[PDB]
C-alpha cells in the first residue's frame, strides 16, 4: 500500500495506490480569520465574510508553514490513515528549484515521519499514461499552464513554457460575463456555483465569429442551469465566450500568447531534428483541457502557424483530468517498484541530498 | 451552555477518524455506526453501551449497513450518532463520516432542549468532521436516497454498494 | 432554584425554573392617573376612566423608569420571592442594541441586588425547544412579529425581518368588525372580552374566497359567546376575517408584506447554500401563531412563492405559546449550568461589559 | 439647443444643454398596480399600498419595455419639449455590453424620432470636468459604485471594479438604526423622509472608534430633524454609523471590500508604469460621495494600504453630484460639436451599427 | 359625477404641457396662466374667454406674472386655473405647471358643489400634471410665498425671478 498525494495548483488530489481515481479532491486553500486559528481546504471554502484566503501552491510552493497544514489535512482528515505506516509518493511542477525539492523531502521524514517516499514530475507521468515517451505535454491546471516538451523520457528545461493564464482566471471572468445578463454572483459560495456552471455548460467554439453570429439568431445554444436554492438561471453565448479566453488572452486584458501559440513557441525552441516528433505528439492534461471542442481547435490553430509539410496531431485521452494522479497510482502499486523508494535510513545517512540522486 | 463530553467518546472518535494498520481480525472490529447518549444525572455525553454496528458484522447479521442503522435509533427519545459512509460519486470513490443529530418530534422537551444546547460542546471536540445532518422525522432518514442528498445531492451514484 | 422572567411585548411571563408553565402571566402596562402614583400590570387593566396606559416594551425596552416598575411587580407581588436570594434569567428580543443589554444587567445587580443573572435571545430558545439548531423562527407576539433565521445556533442579523403587525392590532380590528354586527365594544374592560373572543373562536381560513362564499349560505360557521354579565353575543364570519389580517395587511390599512412573505424575504436574504435547510425548517412561536389552520396556510402561501423543487415545511409544536419560557426553564434548572451564570463578583470586577462576554 | 438625458441608476437627471444644473431630477421607477396601467417617476413614489415598484436601470438597462416609459416621461412631462425637434445626448454606464448600446440608439431614432443623438460614458465626463485626462474615477451612485481607471482618455476595461454597495442600501440601513431609537419608519413615503435625513445630517467619521467613544459623553453630535407633519425626531450617533457602511460593508452583512479597497484593487490591476499617475489623481463623483469628511477618510485608508513612497491624493470637486451631467451640458452646447452627432440619415444608411463608429 | 370637459380645453392644455420650436413672435403667444369655467347650462367645462395671461405680456402690461394672476380670479364665484410656474430650487432651475382649484368661501353652494364633483373629470384628462393646489380663501393664494410652499416648501429660493 502507498499514498499518492498530487500537490495541485488549485486542487489537491490524493488517494491510495491501485485505485482508478483519487479518494480526496479538495482546494489548496488555507483560510485565516480577519481579526480555530486556521481553516484548511473545504472548511475555508464553506465559511463566509470572516476569512482571508491564502494559497501555498498558488504551482511552486511559496509558504511552507501553510503547506504543512494542507498535508496534515490530507493524511488525517481526508485519506484517514496515519502517515508513519504508509509510504508517500508526491509530485512537483516542472521548473521547480532544487532547494524546494529538498524542503519537500525534509517535511515528510522529519514532521510526518514517513517510512519511505518518492517525488515525480507532473508532466512526465502525463506522457507515460498516453503510451509515449516523446511528446509535448500541455498541462493546463487551475493556477498555471505549462508546455513541457519531453524527448526520450527527459523534459528539456530551456524549452518549458509557462503561461499564467489558467482555469482560475476563467472562473473570475465567467462572474463578469454573467453579470452582463443580470445574475449578480459576487460571494465566495457564489463562486463555486459559477465554477460548476463552467464544468457542465462551457465548450470551445470551432470558429468564434461564425459561432457568435449564429448565437444571435439560433435557439439551440441557450441552456438553463438550476442553482442550489432551486432558482433557474439561463446562460446564452457565455458558454463559448469563456474558454475562448485561452486562445485570445486579450479578453482578460493580458498581452500573453494563447495556448495554441505557447505550444508552438515551445516546439520552435527545441532542437531542429526533434520538432517533427513533437508536432505529431501533442498530449494534453489537467482540469482545464476538459472542454469539448478543444482538441479540434488546438489542431486548427497550430496548423495555421506551423509549416505546411508537418503533421499536427493533438492527443486528448478521455481521463486526462486525473492522468498525473492515475500515472502515480499505477507506478506506486507495482510490486517491482519496492526498491525504487527513498527509505528513512537513506535520509539518515545522506540528509535531504538523497532526493536528487534517486528521484531524478 | 451546560454538558461536557466524556473522554471515552473522544477515544471512539479517534478509532473512526484515523484508521491504522490492522490484522484481518481487528479490521472487523472497527465501528461503522455509533450512538452517543446522556448519563442518568445528565452532566456528560457518553458512548451508549449496546447500540453500535461493527464493520465485521456487515454481510452476515447486518445485511445492509444503512437499513440496520435506522433501526438502532429510538423513536421517542433523542441521540447523537456517527456513521462512516461509503459512497461513489461520478468521478471518484470516497469514504467520509457523518455526524447525525437525531431529535424526533415525539420526544419530550427536556430531552430535545438538552441536546440542542450541548451539540456545539461535542462538535468542537470532533475535529475535521464535514457532514453534519440534523434529523427530526423518521421519514427524512429512513430512505437511502436522503443520506446521498446531504452527501453530494445529485452527484452520488452508489451508496453502500447499492445504486441510487 | 432560579427565576425566569421573559420580558414580553404584551405579556410578562415569569416563573420558577423546572416548572412546565409560568406562574405569573400579566400585561406589560404601567398606568398613571390623568390628573397611588402608578398602577402596574393587572391593576392598570382593572381601573377605568381615570388612567393613561403606557408600555415600556411596546419588543425593545423604551422607558427604564417604567421597566423598573414592571420588574418590581414581578418579583414581589406575583412570583412572591425576594430577588436578592434567587438568580434571575432574563430574555431580550432579536436586534436589541448593545447599550440596552448593559442597562438590563445594571438594574438587576444595582437596584434588585441579584446574586447572579443571564440574558438569552427569544428566537434561539424557541428553536432549541423544537429539537433543531438550524431553522427560521417565526416569533409572532402581541406587539411585534419577527422572522429570525438561525444557522448552527447563531442568528444572522442582516437577515432578521421585523413586521410591526402583531396580535395587538388584531384585537383592535376585532372591535371594528364586531361593531358591524351591532356589538358596541369600546371600553378598556370590553377590550379584554374581545381579546378572549379572539383566543377561543378565531381560526385561519384555508382559502378566504371559498370560505367567505360558504359563510353566506352555511350555518356551521356561526358561534355563540357568553359575556361576563351572562349576555350572549353571536359571532359569524368575523372568526376567520380577523387572523386573515396577518396574511393580507391591507385590511388594517398598512402596505407591509404578510407573514407568508416576510418569511420568504428572510430566507432569500440569507446565503445561497443554506436556504434549503431554512425552507424545510420553518419553526413558529409566540401567542399569535396559536390559531388553528395557520400551519396549513403558511405552507400553502410560501409554496406559491418559493421555487418548485424546494421542500417547504412548517413546524408548529403544540406548546409554542410559551416555548421561549419553557426553553429557559429547562436550561436554568440544569445542574451543570451553575458556572454559566454571571455572578455579582464578576460585575464588581468588570462592570456592565461582562454581559457581552458571557451572554453571547 | 440639445437635450442631455443622464440614464441614472436611481435618479434620471435631464436638462437642456448650456444650463448649470438639470431641469428634471426624478426617480428611475416604473410602478404598476398589484391587481392608469403604469405610473412613472414621482407618481409611483407618491401612491401608496397599491403599487409594485420596478427599476429598469437597477446601472445596466434590464427592461426595455419599462425604459421606454421612463424616457417618454422625461421628454413630454418633465423637460416639456417634443423630442423630434431636439437632438438628444444620452449616457451609459462603464462595462455596458455592445447589444445594449445598439438598442439604446434604435429606440431614439425609431420610437422617439430624434433628429440626432450621441452616447457618452459616465466615468469619462466626470474626469474631463475635473481638468484631467488620466485619473481613477470613483463613481458612487444610488444603485452601483464603480472605480474606472482612465489613462489618456480611454477607460481600461479589465481594471474596472464594480461594487454593488451604493447609496440605496444606506437608506435601507438608516431605517434600521433609527428603529433602534424608536422611530418606526416603514412606509414608502417614510423612506423618502429617511433619504432626506441622510443628505442633511450624515457625515463620515475620521476614526470610527474615537468618534463613537466621544458619542456617548458629548452633546455636540446630537441633531434634531423636523418631519413633514411638524414632529421633531432626534438623531444621535446614526449620523456617522450610516456612511461608515461604505468603508465597512460587514455592517450591511456582505463580504465585499469597502470603497477604500476596491479603489486600491483597481490601481493594482492596471499596468506597473501608470499606477503613480492614478494614486495622485483619484477623482470622485455621483450622489453618494457628497458626504463631508469622505475625501479626508479615503486619503487615510488608501495610504494605509498603498506603499509608502507613493503620493495618495483624493480630488473632490464641490459640484461632483452632477459632474456627469454638467460635462454633457458643456460638451453638447459647443458650436464646433455640430458635426460630431449621429444624424438620422446616418442611421438610415448603416442601422444601429453606427453607434460604435462615432460614439467610441 | 356629471360634467365633461370640452375639447377646446384639451387643445389649450397641449399648448402648455409640451412646447415646441417657435418664432420670437409665437413664443410670446404661449399662455402663462389660463382660467377654465362652466357653460351657461352647466354641462361642459370651457376655456374662459378673456381671462388669461400671455408670456409676451410679462414685463410690460403685466409687471409680475403671479401678482397679476391673483387679480384674475373672481371673489364670489369658483374657477379652475392652470399656471406655468418658474422656480429655482437650491440645486436646480425648474419649470412646472400647477393646477389650481379656486373655490372661495363667499361663493354660492350651487357653484361650489358642481366643481368639486367635476374636478376628477378634468384632472384625469390632464396627463402628467404634478402640482394640485386647492385654494379657498384669498389670503392663502395672495402672498407669493404660499405658492412656493406647495411647490417645494423650504427648498425654493427664487419664484418668478424674485427671491423669497
Ligand atoms: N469539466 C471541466 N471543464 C472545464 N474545467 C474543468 C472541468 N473539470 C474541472 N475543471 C477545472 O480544472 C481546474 C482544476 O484542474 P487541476 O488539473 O486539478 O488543477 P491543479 O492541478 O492546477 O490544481 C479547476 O479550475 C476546475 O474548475
Ligand atoms: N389561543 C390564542 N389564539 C390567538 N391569539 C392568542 C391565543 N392565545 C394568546 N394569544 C395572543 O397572543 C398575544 C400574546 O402572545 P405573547 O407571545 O405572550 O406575546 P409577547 O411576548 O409579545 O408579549 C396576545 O395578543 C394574545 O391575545
Ligand atoms: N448630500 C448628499 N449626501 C449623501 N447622499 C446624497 C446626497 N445627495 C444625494 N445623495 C444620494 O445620492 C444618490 C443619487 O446619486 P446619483 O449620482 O444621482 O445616482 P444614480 O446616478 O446612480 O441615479 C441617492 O441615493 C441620494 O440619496
Ligand atoms: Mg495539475
Ligand atoms: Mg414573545
Ligand atoms: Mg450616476
Amino acid at each position: 500500500t502507498a499514498l499518492v498525494c498530487d500537490n495541485g495548483s488549485g486542487l489537491v488530489k490524493a488517494g491510495f495506490a491501485g485505485d482508478d481515481a483519487p479518494r480526496a479532491v479538495f482546494p489548496s486553500i488555507v483560510g485565516r480569520p480577519r481579526h480555530k486559528d486556521s481553516y484548511v481546504g473545504d472548511e475555508a471554502q464553506s465559511k463566509r465574510g470572516i476569512l482571508t484566503l491564502k494559497y501555498p501552491i498558488e504551482g511552486i510552493i511559496t509558504n511552507w508553514d501553510d503547506m504543512e497544514k494542507i498535508w496534515h489535512h490530507t493524511f488525517y482528515n481526508e485519506l484517514r490513515v496515519a502517515p508513519e505506516e504508509h509510504p508517500t509518493l508526491l509530485t512537483e511542477a516542472p521548473l521547480n528549484p532544487k532547494a524546494n525539492r529538498e524542503k519537500m523531502t525534509q517535511i515528510m521524514f522529519e514532521t510526518f515521519n514517513v517510512p519511505a517516499m518518492y517525488v515525480a514530475i507532473q508532466a512526465v507521468l502525463s506522457l507515460y499514461a498516453s503510451g509515449r515517451t516523446t511528446g509535448i505535454v500541455l498541462d493546463s491546471g487551475d493556477g498555471v499552464t505549462h508546455n513541457v516538451p519531453i524527448y526520450e523520457g527527459y523534459a528539456l528545461p530551456h524549452a518549458i513554457m509557462r503561461l499564467d493564464l489558467a482555469g482560475r482566471d476563467l472562473t473570475d471572468y465567467l462572474m463578469k460575463i454573467l453579470t452582463e445578463r443580470g445574475y449578480s454572483f459576487v460571494t465566495t459560495a457564489e463562486r463555486e456555483i459559477v465554477r460548476d456552471i463552467k464544468e457542465k455548460l462551457c465548450y470551445v467554439a470551432l470558429d468564434f465569429e461564425n459561432e457568435m453570429a449564429t448565437a444571435a439568431s439560433s435557439s439551440s445554444l441557450e441552456k438553463s442551469y438550476e442553482l442550489p436554492d432551486g432558482q433557474v438561471i439561463t446562460i446564452g453565448n457565455e458558454r463559448f465566450r469563456c474558454p475562448e479566453t485561452l486562445f485570445q488572452p486579450s479578453f482578460i486584458g493580458m498581452e500573453s500568447a494563447g495556448i495554441h501559440e505557447t505550444t508552438y513557441n515551445s516546439i520552435m525552441k527545441c532542437d531542429i531534428d526533434i520538432r517533427k516528433d513533437l508536432y505529431a505528439n501533442n498530449v494534453m492534461s489537467g482540469g482545464t483541457t476538459m472542454y469539448p471542442g478543444i482538441a479540434d481547435r488546438m489542431q486548427k490553430e497550430i496548423t495555421a502557424l506551423a509549416p505546411s509539410t508537418m503533421k499536427i496531431k493533438i492527443i486528448a485521452p478521455p481521463e486526462r483530468k486525473y492522468s498525473v494522479w492515475i500515472g502515480g497510482s499505477i507506478l506506486a502499486s507495482l510490486s517491482t517498484f519496492q526498491q525504487m523508494w527513498i527509505t528513512k535510513q537513506e535520509y539518515d545517512e545522506a540528509g535531504p541530498s538523497i532526493v536528487h540522486r534517486k528521484c531524478f | 451552555s451546560g454538558v461536557t463530553v466524556n473522554d471515552e467518546v473522544i477515544k471512539v472518535f479517534n478509532d473512526m477518524k484515523v484508521r491504522k494498520s490492522s490484522t484481518p481480525e481487528e479490521i472487523k472490529k472497527r465501528k461503522k455506526a455509533v450512538l452517543f447518549c446522556l448519563s442518568d444525572d445528565k452532566k456528560q455525553i457518553i458512548v451508549e453501551e449496546a447500540k453500535q454496528i461493527l464493520v465485521g458484522d456487515i454481510g452476515d447479521t447486518v445485511e445492509d449497513p444503512y437499513t440496520a442503522f435506522v433501526k438502532l435509533l429510538p423513536l421517542n427519545d433523542c441521540r447523537y450518532a456517527l456513521y462512516d459512509a461509503t459512497y461513489e460519486t461520478k468521478e471518484s470513490k470516497k469514504e467520509d463520516l457523518v455526524f447525525i443529530f437525531w431529535a424526533p418530534e415525539s420526544a419530550p422537551l427536556k430531552s430535545k432542549m438538552i441536546y440542542a444546547s450541548s451539540k456545539d460542546a461535542i462538535k468542537k471536540k470532533f475535529t475535521g468532521i464535514k457532514h453534519e445532518w440534523q434529523v427530526n422525522g423518521l421519514d427524512d432518514i429512513k430512505d437511502r436516497s436522503t443520506l446521498g442528498e446531504k452527501l453530494g445531492g445529485n452527484v452520488v451514484v452508489s451508496l453502500e454498494g447499492k445504486p441510487l
